[PDB]
């Protein structure tokens, strides 16, 4: 019989369970939606989304991020669940596939609800699905190029990479701009995969080209009142200490006299202690000193009258960068001065950017962390401006790791579908079929970067398919003037890592969820 | 049938005998019964579709929302929300194999299931319920008796592995992480290996870490032979990297003394306010320094650390973790082969563990950082780090690894193997319908009928396989009888050869017989049962 | 767990033939093969020849030709009729079964029977 068709029901009152049928056409029509829903974001003529939540807030945001758009939105069906994990993921891993993986997720699972309507098993199409991606990581690897060790030339596919990377993006209108930015941004970490070096300011107003890479580094934070403003050949003490009513850790320790004047003797003893403190933090020979934690009264007069900057709440993100920027040791012991490095930069002044002053620190020593300040008309500008350069970021970051490079273009695209048919016309039986279905989706990611465009994407991917076929294994979109050229000469290159990852993460999932055969849902708690 | 008594009285006054009587339900008799086996039957042809290579998945949705992928039973009907008491009855039978095993969960069911299903045949004709769950405990201890006379014995050494990872590779057989089939099985086998008294004894999962993280490819999943903590070093500024590292495992929050007891230090002048001053500067200085004489160059606390501690360890170069679980400091201590210290005036030379590379991890645009401690000499302990593209697949891969890591287990306890796909049940159907053929009469029904049970097991596996039931099971069973040989099954991956002793696919005796028993008696304490009184 | 009977003796060098049988019985599902073997006084022990479930038979090489070894599987037994018999094949018999997938734990081993002579 059945679970839920019987002649008796087995399930608490508000479970259910969708059988054979029923739960593939959730699973799919879910899954495709998802799929329909993030694509036309696809490719450089992309357009963008409003999430306009419908919280307390009302929080607006404005995207063409795949990975953003699916964790703002309110899924109830498992399988689309399951794609917005694996964007999730694809977000965490690389900084960029995330609307690549869940439109080819979607390809491949409205390929396979085609398949399965022509009466073959759910478990044909995953074998057939598995040989594909073999053949597509072989013919991906294959395709792969690496340039890391000439420095020009990898110079050259990080210019292209973060080009290629904000394309898609509201950056593209100064997508040179912010190309050089970001390509900087990451040279400044000298190998470090640190993103959290990388900070990000934005500031309203102003046009989105007004930004810029700051030379230096720029922090949020405020220095204290009788102390100085502007310091040259700065040395710099970062710390970690408490320099806050500190109180000796011994928690049991009580002041219990018989007379208000040992109180205050005691009290002039602590005040004493702090003194101290002070005098052990300026026997480093600093200019500023820099506190992850406040800086109370007192010990902000005695650094103002020894004539240190003293930046009090900096966060451990903030000292974290300094040190990097810098050169320092975050610090909470003052014992032993020649045991602490110091940090040191030309200059530190105020500056202004829109209504706010920042300290400016120029002239620095190491440079391994960066400040962007981003420029914008609107806070939702400005969102979207910090989420593409995280993706561009990201995605050099990751190139540096490993410079393996693979042109883009729908180019990669349409070579792991040719591997995959060369391998399907040979292989006998139903997997072919399910090949041949692995190929089509394939193809339907560039027929979708050309679609948003509003080009003539069969046509041109007719063009790229017989051109992959011949031979010429860089033909690949020009979507300027809308035709097909070699991906070499035009810099569209993309993160061999973030190519392979949407393959196989899109493959994976498609398997995971077609694998299914009933959905069994329970009470929900609302 | 319902309302449980209902009569009022033969007087015309009030007969309220019950409390609720009204409000409450009951059940009598033989429609109590056949309720029971709808039920099972409904709950078995449930989870028949994810039985073998070809078995398909479910995907189950909790209260709150989240969703779960998988073809283990026992996680099925676990997250099932049955209401039928005999529903609930199978998810108990299910988490008893479960237990006991960690494998069958699923075959266990659907052999109750039919079970069921033919004593339904067999009350129409007429024959007493316990009648019908005497004869199915008589087939049963046949069907045991002949698995342990077809069963084979396989070599559990640690030299000659193939056997075992024959063996976890049929348990992987049908779950999603066969995409790594050998990859996964290998790590399994020596998982088990790793961490087992191998004189015929016990297997300690505590032993054995299953962690996984999103993020890489299934192929990413390894086998690290000893530790990896969800932690990073104290200090920003401290190396990511240290080899030989002589590792201080403590237990002592590296804070200046506290007494549990109730205290109050009273400071009375500036003389003692200067005295607690250095006593706590000293007390911080002294800590650093005995872990340094003590000739550590990792230390690893279970409590947390302050600021004045966390910089002198950067300034004695010594790396330093902190905030580490007592279960992961206790994991650790096993397989660095250090010892745990309290304090650190007990803290020695011979205390410490050593590990010879203790790293921080990243895993791409994330900011997470992991530990890893490995290169131990002979660690105890043992950690499967699992990668994949969702959290979907990789709980999926935990638990098909925690059955792979149990079949190994039962291997240990008992080294005897019968061959799978179907071709056990077949045999014992065999063996069944032989006894049959000489018991008297009446018992003979019911163990026709256990045989005609034990046989749903291949058919389910044909089925599955889009092979015809009925001519397959048929083929099999006649080359089964013509060839003397119990190793004769479903070809589920069509191989060409039926043969599954060829095929290398394997299953635990202790598993089969589990199987075959809690089936049984499951389905004796339910043909037992004829009266339902529900609210 | 596997009980063997023999049934032999009785040489004769006027012409030279004998048949001598090997029964099993007890716990065991297959019998893979069957063979007769050889020990004397002062000897080892050797395979005259043996069969295998299919019939399929193989030889030894000082005698071959002569070999009349035929196996009963409705009853698990085997019958070997050999002729041309000469002093030395006068030793004890034994016969082997594997059983059971044929491990090295599998092969049974019978009481043996030494062939008489007169006097
Ligand atoms: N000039 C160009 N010509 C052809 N294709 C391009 C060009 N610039 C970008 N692309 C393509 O546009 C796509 C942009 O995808 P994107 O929206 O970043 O996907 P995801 O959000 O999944 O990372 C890339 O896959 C790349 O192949
Ligand atoms: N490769 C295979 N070929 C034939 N049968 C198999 C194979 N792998 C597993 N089976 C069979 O499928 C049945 C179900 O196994 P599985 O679904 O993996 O776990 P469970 O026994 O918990 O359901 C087993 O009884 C076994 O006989
Ligand atoms: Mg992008
Ligand atoms: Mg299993």
């Amino acid at each position: 019989a059945s679970l839920s068709l019987a002649p008796v029901n087995i399930f608490k009152a508000g479970a259910d369970e969708e059988r054979a049928e029923t739960a593939r056409l959730t699973s799919f029509i879910g899954a495709i939606a998802i799929g329909d829903l993030v694509k036309s974001t696809l490719g450089p003529k992309g357009m963008d989304k409003i999430l306009l939540s419908s919280g307390r807030d009302a929080s607006l945001m404005v995207t063409n991020d795949g990975a953003t758009i699916l964790k703002n939105i309110g899924v109830d069906n498992p399988a689309a669940k399951v794609l917005v994990d694996m964007s999730r993921v694809q977000d965490d891993e690389v900084g960029d596939g995330t609307t690549s993986v869940t439109v080819l997720a979607a390809e491949l699972l409205r390929e396979a609800e085609s398949l399965i309507a022509k009466k073959i098993h759910p478990q044909t199409i995953i074998a057939g699905w598995r040989e594909a991606t073999k053949a597509a990581r072989e013919a991906l690897l294959s395709s792969a190029v690496d340039h890391g060790s000439d420095e020009v030339k990898f110079r050259q596919d990080l210019m292209n990479i973060a080009g290629t990377t904000l394309s898609s993006k509201l950056l593209t209108h100064h997508k040179d701009h912010f190309t050089k930015l970001a390509v900087e941004a990451v040279l400044r970490l000298k190998g470090s995969g640190n993103l959290e070096a990388i900070h990000i300011i934005k500031k309203l107003g102003g046009s989105l080209a007004d930004s810029y890479l700051d030379e230096g580094f720029l922090l949020d934070k405020k220095i204290g009142v009788n102390q100085p403003k502007r310091i040259e050949n700065a040395k710099i003490l970062i710390a970690n200490t408490g320099m806050d009513t500190d109180k000796i850790k011994i928690f049991g320790s009580r002041v219990r006299v018989d007379s208000t004047a040992k109180v205050a003797e005691i009290e002039h003893a602590e005040k004493e202690k702090m003194k101290e403190k002070v005098e052990r933090i300026l026997k480093h020979g600093i200019n500023c000193f820099i506190n992850r934690q406040l800086i109370y009264n007192y010990p902000e007069q005695l650094f103002g009258a020894a004539g240190v900057m003293a930046i009090e709440h900096a966060d451990f993100a903030g000292v974290e960068r300094l040190a990097l920027v810098t050169g320092g040791e975050i610090a909470s012991t003052f014992d032993h001065p020649e045991l602490v490095k110091l940090g040191s930069c030309k200059l530190i002044e105020e500056v202004m950017i829109g209504e706010d002053k920042l300290i400016h620190f120029s002239g620095v020593a190491l440079g391994e962390a960066c400040t962007i300040v981003l420029r914008g008309a609107t806070q939702q500008i400005l969102d979207e401006a910090e989420r593409s350069l995280h993706d561009a970021l990201c995605v050099l970051a990751q190139t540096v790791k490993d410079s393996r490079t693979v042109y883009g273009g729908g180019c990669s695209e349409m070579l792991m579908a040719h591997a995959v048919t060369q391998l399907a016309n040979r292989t006998p039986g139903k997997e072919a079929v399910a090949m041949e279905s692995y190929a089509k989706a394939l193809r339907m990611l560039p027929t979708i970067i050309a679609d948003n465009a509003g080009y003539d994407s069969a046509d041109l991917v007719a063009q790229l398919r017989a051109a992959h076929s011949e031979g010429n294994t860089t033909a690949g979109l020009d979507m300027r003037e809308g035709t097909i050229g070699d991906m070499a000469i035009l810099g569209i290159t993309e993160s061999f890592q973030v190519k392979r990852q949407v393959l196989l993460s899109a493959a994976e999932a498609a398997e995971v969820i077609l694998r299914v055969d009933n959905i069994i849902k329970a009470a929900p708690r609302k | 049938a319902s309302m449980g008594t209902l009569a009022f009285d033969e007087y015309g006054r009030p007969f309220l005998i019950i409390k609720d009587q009204d409000r409450k339900s009951r059940l009598m008799g033989l429609e109590a019964l056949k309720s029971h086996i709808m039920a099972a039957k409904a709950v078995a042809n449930t989870m028949r579709t994810s039985l073998g290579p070809n078995g398909l998945d479910k995907m189950m949705v909790d209260k709150d929302g989240d969703v779960t992928v998988t073809n283990d039973g026992a996680t099925i009907l676990s997250m099932m929300d049955v209401d039928h008491q005999i529903a609930k009855l199978m998810v108990e039978l299910s988490k008893s194999q479960d237990d006991e095993i960690g494998d069958g969960t699923t075959g266990v069911v659907v052999l109750a299931g039919a079970l069921l299903e033919e004593a339904e045949q067999l009350l129409d004709r007429g024959i007493h319920p316990i009648r019908i769950a005497d004869g199915y405990e008589q087939a049963a201890r046949v069907a045991i008796e002949h698995l342990d006379k077809i069963s084979d014995s396989v070599l559990v050494d640690i030299k000659d592995t193939e056997p075992l990872i024959q063996t976890a590779k049929t348990t992987l057989g049908s779950k999603v992480v066969n995409s790594c089939h050998r990859q996964m099985a290998e790590i399994a086998v020596n998982a088990v290996l790793t961490v087992a008294d191998m004189e015929r004894r016990d297997v300690d999962f505590e032993l054995i870490k299953v962690e996984g993280k999103v993020g890489g490819r299934l192929e990413d999943t390894k086998l690290i032979k000893g530790v990896i903590v969800d932690k990073d070093f104290s200090h920003p500024q401290m190396p990511k990297k240290v080899e030989d590292a002589k590792i201080a495992i403590l237990t002592c929050p590296f804070e200046p003394p506290k007494p549990k007891t109730k205290h109050k230090l009273d400071v009375t002048s500036v003389e003692d306010y200067k005295a607690l001053q250095k006593y706590e500067k000293e007390k911080f200085e002294e800590m650093i320094q005995q872990i340094k004489e003590t000739g550590a160059n990792l230390a690893i606390c279970q409590w947390g650390f302050d600021d004045e501690a966390n910089h002198l360890l950067l300034q004695n170069n010594l790396p330093a973790v902190r905030w580490v679980g007592g279960p992961e400091i206790e994991l650790i201590a096993i397989a660095t082969g250090g010892r745990i210290v309290p304090r650190f005036s007990e803290l020695t030379a011979e205390k410490l563990g050593f590990a010879g590379l203790v790293q921080e991890i990243s895993f791409g645009t994330t900011k997470d950082k992991m530990l890893v401690i490995e290169q131990c000499k002979n660690s105890r302990a043992v950690t499967i780090f699992i990668r994949g593209g969702n959290k979907m697949i990789i709980e999926e891969a935990k638990r098909s690894l925690h059955d792979a890591l149990c079949v190994i287990r039962n291997l240990i306890r008992d080294n005897r193997v019968v061959y799978g796909g179907g071709a056990a049940e077949i045999s014992c159907a065999l063996a069944v319908s032989q006894e049959a053929d000489k018991c008297p009469t009446l018992e003979q029904y019911a163990m026709r009928a256990f045989a005609d049970a034990l046989e749903v097991i291949p058919m389910a596996l044909s089925e599955n396989s889009g092979m015809n039931p009925i001519q397959t099971m048929t083929e099999v069973r006649a080359r089964q009888v013509k060839e003397m040989n119990p190793a004769l099954g479903i070809d589920c991956l069509h191989k060409g050869t039926n043969d599954m002793k060829q095929q290398h696919v394997i299953e635990t005796l202790i598993g089969k017989k589990q199987q075959i028993s809690l089936a049984t008696q499951m389905v004796r304490m339910i043909l037992k049962i004829d009266d339902i009184r529900k609210p | 767990q596997v009980q063997l009977v023999e049934s032999g003796g009785g040489l004769v060098q006027a012409g030279g033939s004998l048949r001598l049988s090997c029964g099993a019985s007890g716990t065991f599902f297959r019998i893979n093969d069957m063979g007769w073997y050889r020990q004397a006084s002062g000897k080892q022990r050797e395979l005259v020849a043996s069969i295998t479930r299919g019939g399929t038979t193989d030889y030894a090489d000082s005698v071959k030709g002569r070999f009349t070894i035929s196996r009963d599987n409705a009853k698990n037994t085997v019958y070997l009729q050999m002729n041309s018999l000469k002093p030395e094949d006068t030793a004890v018999y034994y016969c082997k079964a594997n059983r059971n997938w044929g491990r090295e734990w599998d092969d049974y081993w019978g009481q043996g029977t030494q062939v008489t002579v007169s006097s």
